RNA sequence: AGCGA
């Protein structure tokens, strides 16, 4: 009797990947350039979590213009349209 | 049963198992060889029959 | 207890007799536990013994195989059924024919011979039929299908996957616990006689049987019995030297009486005797007869019917090995 | 039951330290030597891997100063049978010789018949002259244990039955109501104010106050006393202990009076059960090899129903990161479930809980690790607070519910004792209504066992010619071939005894009754009876009290004198074409009920150095596939299920979480992997140098 | 042959099922690789089409792929080769 | 061939109690139609009970009340034999208050409108000095058995006591016929019903409802075409 | 039935967790895999609707520990029951070695498509009949149903409505036209269950000797009409075994029982066996509550 | 709460099988058996009471110049639909001469009287013989044993047999457990009606639920404004 | 360590 706390949820895998794919479905759904600005940002093609500089440098702009895109594109991730998918996921 | 002996006795013989009994392919998890087991009947080809398939 | 009790219990026991009904009651109790976990581990000993037994072809196409009794002769003259045909018979092949007075065969070879076949050959009226079985299947590893005959859970013919060593094994050993061995106190008959005589431990009360044909040389001696074997050849008297006066002598058909003509390996004494030593008179055919009918001499004393092709492969898997008297020149201690 | 706090103490155990286990406590010593009489029960002892090591000790028995057991006995001098009760041990008994209790004496202390039933030495039973008997029994059920004398028309039943009923007579549980036993022995009186859970009036006196909770008695000398009472304590196996006066203001008490009934008393005396209508017909298959089907009223009136209460426990300890707190502010979770918690953590007393909701919010540091980026932009776009303290608050298990009596809650700001490292200790009782239901296990006292087929509505039960329904139904077959018929006398009796009778002894006392005792000429409806043991009900007795049975309401003597009655059958509606025994039968409900027994396991907890799912309802684990169970499928041949309980629902670290992922989205399931236990023995086994390799051809 | 018709778990009737092939355990492969077959053609049918084909015989509302190769198995519309 | 149909008289044993006798009946059918009537009477009469309590005191059932000699549980045991008749299908509200020493019988209870206990003189508690009673009662309509609702289920607070509830007016049935079979088979039988209520309703209104009811299910199988 | 088995719903419905969650996802009950989780777990009523769907033909297994020997875990159709209380069918008990004292069963449950095939088609019980030691039926009908078959076969001298020739006066007023005549003659108070009558016959076989005089070959039933001098219980007994079985005729022991199953096994298909042994078990249920077998 | 239904599935011309699903635990028990009875002892029908026979006075074994013999003639009658109106015991006769086989339409019936199978065997005549049997018919119900003759000898040819009043012939039932789980285990009706060739099972089934209705509302007619259940 | 089959 001693049970492994540190192990396989063997239900929270499948959630996760069902929520990766859920998240590249809703990414798809808006603009291309804001669906990229965000992987870059949070990191969601390599897990390394690019900065606004660095995106700013890749987009050939600059890092005011990507915080204007990024807050543009969270604000439209919160309208609940774009979050209903989302919500259950906590 | 006597495993210490049995054991080291078949460590100086090299003696290879080849695993073609049932209890021991229940220990490795393989599927074992009896009944459903046997290549005989694990090994089927199942298709559709012509007939069938042209009139689908 | 020689009181003994002497109320029903409708009419409801008095003090002394509830207690000692007591004793009984418990002791079974007890026994039960004990002997459930003694037949559990026979059936674990035999499962191993035998798990290597499974069905690989279809027909080993020897023409060997044991005969059956099947409904002895009756002295008037008649076929007096064999009470015991189920367990022996039924859900077996036959190597040979059954033909009779010179007349037509009755049953060809290689047949399932169930209860209309059996009906055949007892109206037309044969009483021997050599059949196939699991001891002489001549396949490498494990036996044919035809040898091991009818499968009893289908009702058909065996499959060529099954494991019947371990359905041999589960049949053997499950009937245990309802196993209450023989009233009798040095008479041995049990679950313990079971589990000696697969086990091939000497049997602690040996009965020693014949060695060659002839009259006997029957003597009383100080305070125990002095037998010896006349032989017709002949040869060495084999002398046997004490046979103690606590043991009867054999009754057959009379008792065993001086000058008598005995068999080769005739039980002299009643009660039981070595495998090895029937074996080495014998041959592998009475060892695996007497086997066979011993332990199905058990179970029919306690009224289970259990299909004799079971004990028929663990005693297969007995007889297996030889032993190496000679080495020849190769690789053999 | 308060049986079993009886029986747990007087108990004898022959494996101990000093002492021989069951590997050394072989048949041998587990007979019944002849030198048991008087001094160790025959019958009781439990039926598992113990019989005969665990018994019980006698009721008169006494225990010499030198650890012998002493037992009474009545010493008759020249044939007149004195009143001198000298103790004899074993060696004693051994020398002299004994006589029975049940003999012929001629109210002189002279025996009749001189050929007198007696014991020598060496257990033999022999005839004596009526000179040589030097001692003679001090009573019947002299032999036998406190529980199994409580069983009546015990001489009826076999050893094996009565051994059973013995040994479930201590498993009953303690019902809301307990109604006390129609037809009985002595020792439900004394067995009770004896067994300590029943308030007993220290002096006489006259009661001041009565409540719910104290007794406050005026003694004759000045002094008060408050005797306080136990409401709805937890046992220890999680039965209620309630304490409920039985006396009125104005009532007057005398010294060793029941004065408060306990959890299974009644009036005083035992109660383990209820006295319920039996019928003994087998009824559409369902009271089957020992089931028992019951009426709906059970279930309505709440005659057969249980509390239960269970014990729940956390916490707040240090930790290397701080410490850990009880409070509100738990992360990701609606306030909808926070309802119910107080302010500050627990929940409020009586608030309905079921499996998985809060009880006790606490929340635990976790540290700094760093986010997968899918979870950190869910932080970013639901704005969630990272919560650093992660939460293990005490969630009440699956399949649980009830309510909430109290919160036993400690602390170290009170300065109470607690192990080092700890904070805060907080305890919850949970408590439940159980009623009976199908499954759960219901005996008689005869060793009757049985669990329940079927809860049948009321009127689809075969009732009498008054419109009463039979409240449960036994099988026949299970009376002849266990020799209990115990059961059927007890019965007979029961009916006897609750619809009263009058022998009319207008010309004498007929035949049967001459030697009965007076007031049992005629009795009242519903008046108890006891039977002891070994000199009870007999026969004839039973066949004359069942002759007349006068009748309920109007002239309708439903059981005539056979003992049976005309069944119409609740469900189609004709007569039963043959009548059918029926009577009151007392029956207890046994502590083997479904909801602790029923268990699943889908994917829970795994075990440590292997990687198989864990063991235990106290966790979920799963049931044990063993080594006959491997056995018989192999004999079916059933490779792949095989594989499959053996691989990929056991060990297959790696693929047990590819099946549920292929379970979930509709895929295939995928081919085993290597046992995990197999992997672990290769790494012992080169780890012991010794060079185990696979080799393909 | 005159049976009462079967339901549930038992149709169709697995005595007319043993005549189609050698033994009860090449029944089970047959079987059990036929459903594998249908529910990789359910998996596989939102992308482009490929060698998989089934089910032939029309299923109910909702049935399961192993009933659904048994009952193909009973209106023999495949074959198979052992090893 | 009997070209007469069946009659229904009665017969008056006690206030609560009655005989119905129903003649003749063709033979063969006396006890199914007895066994009939008694599973629909003795299972399906609409009624009216108690659900919930209320005590101000408690906070759950398994406590005790200071003052009253039983406790909650035993209360709501003795409160579970009450009898009430209501009229409307809204779950009304009776409150029962009591101070000081003294029996509390049902009778102390003041009902609204619509809705009657039917017998008064039943032991629900006994007080003291130090005793205070106070308590609403849930009353509602319903058939057949019903076992307690849940707290959690409902949106009840912390005092809601849930009971167990039983709608049922009928106390006993039984029957019993008797078959004249003349050799000259002009058979008949003589159904000799027998009903006795819990005070509730008076049997003739129980038997009633229960024809009605003995119209809807067999309704069913008439409407055809 | 003897394929069928009980199943607590408050089990299956964490035994099919991940089946029911996928099915109620699919059916738009809940916006993902972890909201329809938290549906299962707090047993929303329409969860039971959806676990119907997900539990038909779906086999599972029954262990019995001790497992002494092949028939230990068997391969049932679980179907939903109230309670929580396994329902397992009577005439498994003898493989079991199972009475109904407080003993445990473990439910398990194959996954793969092989699994499910080896439950469906080997260790189903209606498969799995005859002992696999000495071929004798496991499925025949014991205790209860052996009784009320006996009472129901048996035949009593001197019975109600029985057949006498006695003429002169009035006729033999024993003869019956068919048993539908015989079972209305019986719901009155005419025609005793066990009383020796001579009915006519026209949907049952006749023994091999009655057979032989009146059609001599070819005798076939369906149409053909004879008359027997039987009891009625007997032809009610011969109306469950299948057409193709002679008449029987005979008082059901124990052993007559058994011969009269093993011949059915041998000769006549599987399902064949598990419909005609279900019939038994139902009759002998129903026939052994009228036998009166009390105990006083 | 919920309206049960009623379904049939014919089987043969003349055999159905009802079902009545969903009922409340358990009214299944208690309106199959009722309708049982019903449909056994309340259906009107009509069959032949007795028979006298032209050259039979006491040699009860067999007639002269036929084959089959005096039993058998008469379980073949037994077996023998007829519809009537007339209410008092009507005569009919069937007579033939010759040869052959007798048939049931040979049988001339009066006014009113019916046969639902004239071509239906009852017996056979050889070498030149004639046979001529009085039947009488009458209506009733349920079923009658062979009724003694109240008469001692007002009609010596007149010996009695018994009476198929009932149309139906045998009708069984039993109950299943359909959706334990939304429902709360409710119950479903299986009927198993079997009937000769002179009605439908399902007119047979709607006569039965009129009988009963009435049957029924005799008790409701006590306190019409009783509340139940009402669906 | 205790307990049920
Ligand atoms: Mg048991
Ligand atoms: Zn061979």
């Amino acid at each position: 009797f001693i049970e492994d706390s540190e192990a396989v949820v063997a239900v929270d895998a499948v959630s996760f990947t069902l929520l990766q794919d859920q998240l590249q479905s809703v990414l798809d759904t808006l603009s291309e350039r804001e669906a990229g600005v965000v992987r870059l940002r949070f990191g969601l093609t390599d897990g390394q979590p690019r900065t606004l500089d660095e995106i700013g440098q890749v987009y050939g702009v600059t890092r005011e213009r990507i915080r204007q895109i990024e807050s543009k594109t969270m604000s439209k991730l919160r309208h609940p349209s774009r979050s209903q998918v989302l919500r259950d996921y906590l | 049963q006597e495993t210490t002996r049995v054991l080291t006795d078949a460590a100086i013989n090299c003696r290879s198992d080849k695993l073609n009994g049932l209890k021991e392919n229940v220990i490795i998890g393989k599927l074992i060889p009896a009944g459903t087991g046997i290549n005989r009947y694990r090994n089927i080809a199942v298709q559709p029959t012509e007939e069938a398939r042209a009139a689908a | 207890i020689p009181r003994p009790v002497k109320s029903s219990f409708r009419e409801g026991l008095t003090v002394l007799e509830y207690f000692i009904n007591t004793h009984g009651a418990r002791k079974g109790l007890a026994d039960t536990a004990l002997r459930t976990a003694d037949s559990g581990y026979l059936t674990r000993r035999l499962v191993d013994v035998s798990q290597d037994v499974i069905v690989r072809e279809h027909d080993c196409q020897t023409e060997r195989g044991i005969v059956v009794e099947l409904a002895e002769r009756a002295p008037d003259g008649t076929l007096i059924r064999d009470p015991y045909i189920e367990t022996s018979a039924y859900a077996r092949t036959l190597g040979t024919d059954a033909v009779d007075e010179a007349g037509n065969v009755i049953v060809e070879r290689g047949q399932d011979l169930g209860d209309p076949e059996i009906d055949a050959l007892l109206a037309a009226g044969i009483t021997q039929v050599k059949v196939r079985s699991v001891l002489t299947c001549a396949t490498s590893t494990g036996v044919c299908a035809t040898c091991y005959g009818r499968s009893m859970a289908t009702g058909k013919l065996v499959d060529i996957g099954e494991a019947v060593g371990i359905v041999a094994a589960q049949s053997i050993g499950e009937p245990g616990t309802q196993l209450t061995m023989r009233t009798f106190h040095d008479i041995t008959g049990g679950l313990p006689r079971v589990q000696e005589l697969f086990e091939a431990r000497v049997p602690r009360g040996k009965a020693p049987i014949a060695d060659v044909t002839g009259r006997v040389r029957l003597e009383d001696g100080e305070r125990f019995y002095k037998i010896t074997i006349v032989p017709d050849d002949g040869g060495e008297e084999v002398v046997y030297d004490k046979i103690s006066k606590r043991q009867r002598l054999r009754v057959f058909k009379r008792v065993l009486s001086d000058g008598d003509h005995v068999e080769v390996g005739q039980q002299l004494m009643e009660g039981s005797a070595d495998p090895h030593e029937v074996l080495r008179v014998q041959g592998p055919r009475e060892v695996q007869i007497h086997l066979v009918r011993e332990v199905q001499e058990v179970y029919r004393a306690q009224g289970v019917s259990i299909h004799d092709k079971h004990i028929e492969v663990i005693v297969r898997q007995m007889l297996r090995r030889v032993t190496i008297i000679d080495s020849g020149s190769t690789e053999f201690l | 039951n308060p049986l079993s706090g009886l029986t747990h103490k007087r108990r004898l155990s022959a494996l101990g330290p000093g002492g021989l286990s069951r590997e050394r406590a072989g048949l041998e010593v587990r007979d019944v030597h002849p030198s048991h009489y008087g001094r160790m029960c025959p019958i009781e002892t439990p039926e598992g891997p113990n019989i005969g090591l665990i018994g019980s000790l006698s009721v008169y028995a006494r225990v010499n100063p030198f650890g012998f057991i002493e037992t009474p006995y009545r010493k008759v001098v020249d044939g007149v049978v004195s009143d001198e009760i000298v103790y004899l041990t074993a060696d004693e008994e051994d020398r002299h010789v004994v006589a029975q209790a049940n003999s012929p004496i001629d109210a002189d202390g002279r025996f009749v018949e001189p050929r007198v039933l007696v014991r020598r030495k060496a257990g033999e039973v022999e005839y004596v002259p009526s000179s040589e008997v030097d001692y003679m029994d001090v009573s019947p059920r002299q032999m036998v244990s406190v529980a199994t004398a409580m069983i009546p028309f015990l001489e009826h039943d076999d050893a094996n039955r009565a051994l059973m009923g013995a040994n479930m007579q201590r498993q009953a549980v303690p019902l809301v109501r307990s109604e006390a036993p129609l037809v009985g022995t002595g020792m439900e009186l004394r067995a009770a104010i004896d067994a300590g859970d029943v308030v007993v009036a220290e002096e006489s006196g006259v009661i001041e106050e009565v409540s719910a909770d104290y007794i406050t008695v005026m003694h004759d000398n000045g002094t008060r006393r408050t005797y306080r009472m136990r409401k709805f304590a937890r046992s220890n196996h999680g039965t209620c202990a309630n304490q409920c006066p039985i006396v009125d203001a104005g009532d007057r008490v005398e010294a060793g009076q029941v004065i408060a009934d306990g959890p299974c008393t009644d009036d005083g005396e035992m109660a383990l059960g209820k006295n319920l209508l039996v019928a003994i017909m087998p009824w559409e298959g369902h009271n089957y090899e020992d089931a028992i089907i019951l009426s709906n009223r059970l279930v309505e009136e709440d005659v057969l129903t249980s509390i239960h209460i269970e014990e729940h426990e956390i916490d707040a300890r240090d930790t290397k990161l701080g410490a850990e707190e009880i409070t509100r502010d738990i992360p990701n979770i609606s306030d909808e479930v926070l309802a119910d918690l107080d302010e500050r953590g627990i929940v409020r007393i009586g608030a309905e809980v079921r499996d998985g909701d809060i009880l006790v919010g606490k929340v635990t540091p976790k540290g700094e690790t760093e986010l997968t980026p899918e979870e950190r932009l869910l932080r970013a776009i639901f704005g969630e607070k990272a919560r650093e303290v992660r939460d293990t608050s005490l969630k009440v298990p699956h399949g649980e519910s009830g309510k909430v009596i109290g919160i036993r809650v400690f602390s170290r700001e009170d300065e109470d004792e607690l192990p080092a490292g700890v904070n805060e200790l907080v305890r919850v009782y949970v408590a439940q209504k159980r009623k009976i239901s199908d499954g759960d296990k219901l005996a008689g006292r005869h060793g009757n066992k049985g669990v329940i087929g079927k809860i049948l509505p009321v009127e689809d039960m075969p009732f009498l010619a008054d419109g009463t329904p039979v409240d449960i139904i036994l099988n026949t077959h299970g009376v002849p071939r266990r020799m209990n018929i115990g059961q059927i006398l007890e019965t007979h009796l029961g009916w006897c005894a609750h619809s009263g009778w009058k022998v009319d002894a207008a010309k004498g006392v007929p035949d049967w009754a001459a030697r009965l005792p007076d007031e049992l000429l005629e009795a009242q409806p519903n008046a108890i009876v006891s039977t002891p043991v070994f000199d009870g009900a007999q026969e004839a007795e039973l066949q004359g009290l069942l002759s007349c049975t006068l009748p309920n309401r109007d002239g309708d003597v439903l059981v005539d004198a056979d003992g049976k009655a005309m069944l119409f059958d609740g469900r189609s509606g004709e007569p039963f074409p043959y009548p059918v025994t029926v009577g009151y039968m007392y029956i207890m409900k046994l502590h083997h009920l479904v909801d602790d027994k029923i268990h699943a396991r889908s994917t829970g907890p795994y075990s440590m150095i292997t990687q198989q799912p864990l063991g235990g309802k106290a966790q979920f684990g799963g049931q044990r596939f063993g080594e006959m169970e491997c056995w018989a499928m192999q004999a079916y041949g059933a490779a792949y299920t095989l594989q499959e309980l053996l691989t990929i629902k056991s060990d297959d670290t790696v693929g047990r979480v590819k099946v549920y992922e292929a379970i979930v989205k509709g895929e295939n399931i995928p081919e085993p992997g290597i046992p995990e236990s197999f992997k672990v023995l290769l790494k012992e086994l080169q780890s012991l140098c010794l060079n185990v390799e696979v080799l393909s051809s | 042959g005159g049976y009462d018709t079967p339901l549930g778990i038992t149709n169709p009737p697995i005595d007319e099922l043993l005549d189609r092939v050698s033994s009860k355990y090449a029944l089970v492969i047959y079987a059990a690789k036929r459903a594998r077959q249908i529910n990789d053609y359910y998996n596989q049918l939102g992308e482009g089409i490929l060698e998989y084909v089934g089910p032939l015989v029309e299923p109910g509302l909702q049935e399961k792929p192993l009933s659904i190769a048994l009952r193909e198995i009973h209106a023999d519309l495949l074959e198979h080769t052992e090893g | 061939l009997i070209s007469q149909r069946p009659t229904l008289s009665e017969d008056v044993l006690t206030d609560n109690r009655s005989q119905f006798v129903i003649e003749p009946l063709e033979p063969g059918f006396g006890y199914t139609l007895g066994n009939s009537l008694r599973r629909t009477l003795l299972s399906s009469i609409p009624g009216a009970a108690v659900t919930s309590i209320r005590i101000d005191g408690v906070l759950h059932e398994f406590t005790t009340v200071p003052g009253v000699k039983e406790d909650v549980t035993e209360i709501i045991l003795n409160l579970k034999s009450l009898v009430v008749s209501s009229e409307e299908d809204e779950p009304v509200t009776m409150y029962l208050r009591k101070q000081g020493p003294g029996e509390v019988t049902a009778g102390d209870i003041v009902p609204p409108a619509g809705v009657t206990v039917h017998n008064p003189g039943m032991h629900i508690a006994t007080l003291n000095d130090k005793g205070k009673l106070e308590v609403e009662l849930v009353v509602e309509r319903g058939r057949g058995y019903v076992p307690a609702v849940q707290n959690r289920a409902s949106g009840a607070e912390i005092g809601r006591i849930p009971v167990d509830s039983i709608y049922s007016p009928v106390l006993k049935v039984t029957y019993k016929v008797d078959a004249t079979r003349v050799e000259q088979r002009t058979d008949f039988d003589k159904l000799i019903l027998d009903v006795e209520t819990k005070n509730s309703i008076s049997p003739r209104d129980a038997l009633a409802s229960a024809g009605k009811t003995l119209v809807e299910l067999f309704g069913l199988a008439r409407e055809l075409n | 039935k003897l394929h069928q088995c009980g199943l607590p719903k408050l089990m299956a419905l964490e035994l099919f967790k991940p089946f029911v969650m996928k099915r109620l996802v699919d059916l738009n009950h809940a916006q993902n895999i972890k909201s329809a989780k938290r549906m299962v777990e707090r047993q929303r009523p329409q969860v039971w609707d959806v676990l119907e769907e997900v539990i038909a033909e779906h086999p599972v297994l029954l262990n019995r520990a001790p497992t002494l020997h092949r028939l230990g875990i068997q391969a049932f159709e679980p179907m939903l029951v109230e309670g929580k209380a396994i329902q397992l069918h009577p005439l498994v008990c003898e493989a079991f070695n199972a009475d109904f004292d407080g003993d445990q069963m473990a439910v398990h449950l194959p996954l793969s498509a092989e699994a499910q095939a080896e439950a469906r088609i080997l260790m189903l019980s209606s498969n799995n009949i005859l002992s696999p030691a000495s071929g004798r039926p496991l499925a025949m009908p014991r205790l209860d149903m052996v009784t009320g078959l006996y009472y129901l076969t048996t035949e009593v001298p001197g019975d109600t409505g029985e057949y006498q020739p006695a003429s002169g006066d009035h006729p033999e007023t024993g003869v019956y036209s068919s048993p539908a005549e015989a079972i209305m003659a019986a719901d009155r108070g005419v025609l005793s269950v066990r009383a020796k009558i001579k009915v006519r016959l026209t949907q049952l076989r006749p023994p091999v000797e009655i057979e032989a005089e009146l059609f001599g070959h070819s005798g076939w039933q369906p149409g053909d009409a004879w008359m027997a001098e039987t009891t009625l219980g007997r032809v009610m007994f011969n109306e469950l075994l299948p057409l193709g079985y002679p008449f029987v005729n005979k008082q059901m022991h124990k052993k007559v029982q058994a011969a009269i199953i093993n011949d059915l096994a041998e000769r006549y298909p599987m399902i064949v066996v598990a419909q005609t042994v279900d019939k038994l078990k139902d009759a002998g249920f129903y026939w052994a509550t009228r036998s009166g077998v009390t105990v006083s």
